[PDB]
């Protein structure tokens, strides 16, 4: 398992649909920006 | 029995209540273990060859899953001194995972009605669910004319390399763009959480982040109160190697030991299904355990100051918990770099 960690002064937001579990995640693709 | 193994079970004698404990954690138990007895001695054949494709998760959480959910072993795998035989009997298998005489399941006969190679194309299969037609040897590097695969152990395997990551894993945006944060590990969404805190214990609010306990009381921990977290979960078929999630300097990186076997507490006692769409109560207990297993935590400075310092926690689960760092503190990364990767061991 891991885990990415931002700070709140951090302008980056996680991208909505790796909220619901389960989600895809590809490695290298997009999970948060600006 | 192997030394390892010996010193395990004479451990689990030497102390009266641990040893209560691993007589209550079996109490019912029809099925083969029975006692630490025989525990020790499926141990002591299965840190002998490597995993098959085949069941839900690997093969000592198989026959751990009974045990860790009950009450006796909670509180047995929660002991620091117990985790240390863990970690020496993991490392110990781990030696022979990486030894040319584990490829011999890198092969795609069939072993049993349930099981089969690595090479079969059941798993073949199975292994490129996500990478869009393409095929096993497209997607990762190897030879498929050659024995094994090429691979020259099971660890080899299990820590391929992407052939042509700009084809099938690319670096979204290209690496000149510093606006995005990478996924560090091929993996499903497991949980976010945000304006995340520190908690004193980790008691009767399971699946809570704990920062204190997580970044295990790091100088920098303060920085991240209130902030947010992704976490996500490899299957056993993954590419379990890790990615750099930006460009950036590798500031820290630190080794903690802990847990292999903990599930949540709220979780004891939960059917363990007998089935695969059904998540066991420890894979509903990720967050859980995020704060207290076997983990690495790396601290990255991105070079966009506006992402600034961000973390990376990589966690063990049950015999996949060994983090192994291919990057130096001080060294710089483009998004999309290894980082390091998971190994079977401590």
């Amino acid at each position: 398992s891991f885990a990415l960690g931002l700070r709140k002064d951090c302008r980056a937001e996680i991208v909505e649909k790796f909220t619901e579990p389960g989600t895809v995640i590809r490695i290298n693709e997009v999970v948060a920006a600006l | 029995l192997m030394q390892p193994i010996q010193e395990f079970k004479a451990f689990i004698e030497s102390d009266p209540v641990v040893h209560q404990e691993f007589i209550d954690m079996f109490e019912g138990i029809q099925d083969s273990p029975r006692n630490y007895q025989e525990l020790c001695n499926m141990f002591n054949d299965i840190f002998r060859k490597a995993p098959v494709y085949g069941d839900l998760g690997p093969p000592v959480y198989m026959i751990m899953a009974k045990l860790m959910n009950t009450r006796a072993g909670f509180s047995a795998f929660t002991r620091q001194r117990l985790n240390l035989h863990f970690k020496k009997l993991f490392d110990t298998w781990g030696l022979f995972l990486s030894s040319k005489d584990s490829r011999n399941v890198l092969v795609a006969d069939q072993f049993d009605d349930r099981h089969c190679g690595w090479l079969n194309e059941r798993a073949l299969s199975a292994m490129v669910k996500h990478y869009n037609g393409r095929a096993f040897d497209e997607v990762f590097l190897c030879d498929k004319n050659a024995p094994y695969y090429g691979f020259n152990s099971y660890d080899d395997f299990f820590n391929r390399r992407f052939r042509n990551r700009d084809i099938d894993r690319p670096v979204v945006g290209g690496v000149n763009n510093t606006t995005l944060i990478s996924a560090a590990c091929e993996s499903l969404s497991y949980n976010v959480s945000y304006d995340v805190q520190s908690l004193d214990t980790l008691v009767f609010k399971g699946e809570t982040y704990s920062l204190k306990h997580l970044l295990n009381n790091d100088p920098f921990t303060p920085q991240f109160e209130h902030g947010s977290i992704l976490q996500g979960f490899l299957n056993v078929t993954a590419y379990h190697r890790w990615h750099a999630p930006v460009n950036g300097t590798i500031v820290k990186i630190i080794n903690v030991p802990g847990t292999y076997f903990a599930q949540a507490p709220s979780t004891i006692g939960d059917p363990i299904p007998d089935n695969d769409y059904d998540p066991p109560p420890y894979l509903k207990s990720l967050v859980y355990f995020s704060n207290i297993a076997a983990r690495q935590i790396m601290f990255i400075e991105a070079d966009n100051k506006e992402i600034g310092l961000i973390f990376l926690v990589f966690i063990g689960m049950t015999e996949i918990s060994t983090c192994e760092a291919t990057v130096s503190e001080g060294q710089h990364v483009n998004r999309g770099d290894d980082l390091g990767m998971f190994h079977f061991g401590g």
